């Protein structure tokens, strides 16, 4: 296993996902910064310095993705899945063992959101998830650790 | 006490050997032991054997030509003081002359395949020496291809196999084994079918799915035939030698008017190995196709790049081109631009950008 | 259109829904040539973008000629329209007046 390109190709599937999130018209105008209240759970601009933040992240990304019927959702759950992949085989190759993240426990409460308005919650989760990546691509020439 | 065991059946082997078999009772949940009586009654010597076996199959060595074996078969409980069932329907099975062994052979280009024979004359079993080999009636096999492998049976070698043609609805080479001059009218089939098949996958423009096509062009020979897509996902990347999986699920692909299949995986996993093959299942046999494995992010089939604007620099005079970079894939990527003089037929002039973080270019014209 | 009411900067997931379709639907007419039926055609494209919408052609006759000004009348009758390979439903009225 070649660790450079394992390397690159976890830079590309970040800016794959950012890249998806930008085609997304509606998202682009949301502020990524900005704060909502309710959707607090969902893993927004908070310093992501490790590994492990990144797994449970992606881990949390996903379970909120799964659960919204949009084609183009379902498969940026599973560019996070693959992504959560590489992150692994990255903490492999530096001798680190990434436990397996679950996603959030606390999803009885996220059912309330999606049903009272779904397009917050997709609006939200989406323009967050692409700041986080945006971080996350940025550190990891930094030597992340775990 | 066991009812008696079900779906007695007779084939012969390939080692020529008679294999008797039969079906276990659906309705045991504990092993049975069984006793095989066979009678082989022929023209000049009758022949019983009892047999006790706790296999659901027993051979029976060297089958004779012209005989007819008569076979029953009763189970009892293997552990304890069971009571035998009663016997089997009796089936009688009488052969006919000249063994083929084995009686058909499915195979891929390549391989290699050999046949044995006995041919019987007259109730008497003719030395190998005098047994020619033909095939499909039309012409004598050389005779370097023959070895005597024992005084009676005769044995047919066949070497870096080639496609059998197919003679009007016959997909397979009947393959003939004679007494000298005359010949017999049973032969022995062997199908060889190209499995060479290429299968290919695209992942769409927003790679939301992945649609993998392979065409029928080397299959439509094959009355009968039934094809089937199967896939072994790994959890990442492909491996360096794909091979077939024990573990495998199928696919549904839909034949389109182009006469490809085309199967489409949603959602996919863009980093997980897809290992493919085609699955042909004849009616005796099946065949995978050498698998190849597939990882749907190395396999993208880019959109056009979008915003493209050019023009020519005022006072410098250089066409400068733009674009925005086309939403996928985010990999660095290089940049072909063909340009030409706008008419009926453009003279495309080819440049290449290498350059990944390269946005606009200026070419003189 | 999502139209939100927020607390100075900060705002809250619930939004209020706002509606507006183009209802400027063209419906044209045309009687066959030996006058026995009326054919009446309307394009789908301005609708195309509201799944769930469904769409039903209503009329009311006089008894005798059109009047200056049109105007919805409370007792109507719908008429059975057929998407045509053009995608313009077509509704044909027969006997015709």
């Amino acid at each position: 296993v070649p660790i450079q390109k394992v390397q690159d190709d976890t830079k590309t599937l970040i800016k794959t996902i950012v890249t998806r999130i930008n085609d997304i018209s509606h998202t682009q105008s949301v502020s990524s910064k900005q704060k909502v209240t309710g959707l607090d759970f969902i893993p927004g601009l908070h310093p992501i310095l490790t590994l492990s933040k990144m797994d449970q992240t992606l881990a949390v990304y996903q379970q909120i993705l799964t659960s919204m019927p949009s084609r183009n959702v379902i498969q940026i759950s599973n560019d996070l899945e693959n992504l959560r992949d590489l992150l692994h085989v990255l903490a492999f190759s530096k001798s680190c063992h990434l436990p397996w993240a679950s996603g959030l426990e606390t999803l009885d409460s996220l059912g309330g959101v999606l049903e009272a308005s779904g397009y917050s919650t997709e609006v939200v989760a989406l323009s967050r998830l692409q700041g986080s990546l945006q971080d996350m691509l940025w550190q990891l020439d930094l030597s992340p650790g775990c | 006490k066991p009812d008696p065991p079900l779906g007695l059946h007779m084939e012969i082997t390939d080692d020529g050997n008679l294999k008797i078999s039969w079906s276990s009772p659906p309705l045991v949940p504990f092993p049975l032991q069984y006793q095989v009586k066979y009678s082989e009654n022929s023209t000049t010597v009758i022949r019983e054997a009892d047999k006790i076996v706790s296999a659901t199959s027993l051979l029976v060595d060297s089958i004779l030509p012209g005989s007819s074996y008569e076979v029953q078969v009763r189970g009892k409980r293997l552990d304890g003081p069971g009571i035998w069932s009663d016997w089997s329907t009796p089936r009688v099975f009488t052969t006919q002359d000249v063994i083929y062994f084995p009686p058909k052979i499915l195979t891929s280009v390549g391989s290699n395949v050999s046949f044995h024979c006995i041919y019987k004359k007259e109730n008497k079993i003719v030395p190998s020496k005098e047994i020619v080999w033909w095939m499909n009636l039309a012409e004598k096999i050389p005779q370097s291809q023959y070895d005597v492998v024992s005084d009676h049976v005769s044995k047919v070698t066949f070497f870096n196999l080639n496609e059998t043609k197919p003679r009007g609805k016959f997909t397979y080479d009947a393959v003939y084994c004679c007494n000298e001059h005359e010949c017999h009218h049973r032969y022995a089939e062997l199908y060889v079918i190209d499995v060479n098949i290429n299968i290919s996958c695209e992942t769409d423009g927003y790679l939301t799915k992945m649609t993998c096509r392979w065409s029928t062009s080397t299959i439509q020979s094959l009355a009968e035939s039934t094809l089937q897509l199967r896939y072994h996902r790994s959890s990442l990347y492909c491996s360096d030698i794909p091979s077939i999986h024990p573990i495998s699920e199928p696919k549904d692909c839909y034949l389109q008017s182009d006469g490809f299949y085309e199967c489409i995986f949603q959602p996919i996993f863009l980093l997980s190995g897809y290992t493919m093959w085609i699955r042909i299942n004849h009616s005796l046999g099946s065949l995978d196709s050498p698998p190849t494995c597939v990882l749907p992010d190395s396999v993208v089939k880019p959109l056009p790049p979008s915003s493209v604007k050019a023009e020519i620099t005022i006072n410098i005079g250089l066409l400068k081109i733009s674009w925005e970079k086309p939403v996928f894939p985010e990999n660095n990527l290089q940049f072909q631009i063909r340009y030409g003089l706008s008419g009926k037929e453009v003279q495309w002039k080819m440049y290449e950008v290498y350059d990944a973080k390269s946005k606009s270019v200026s070419l003189p014209v």
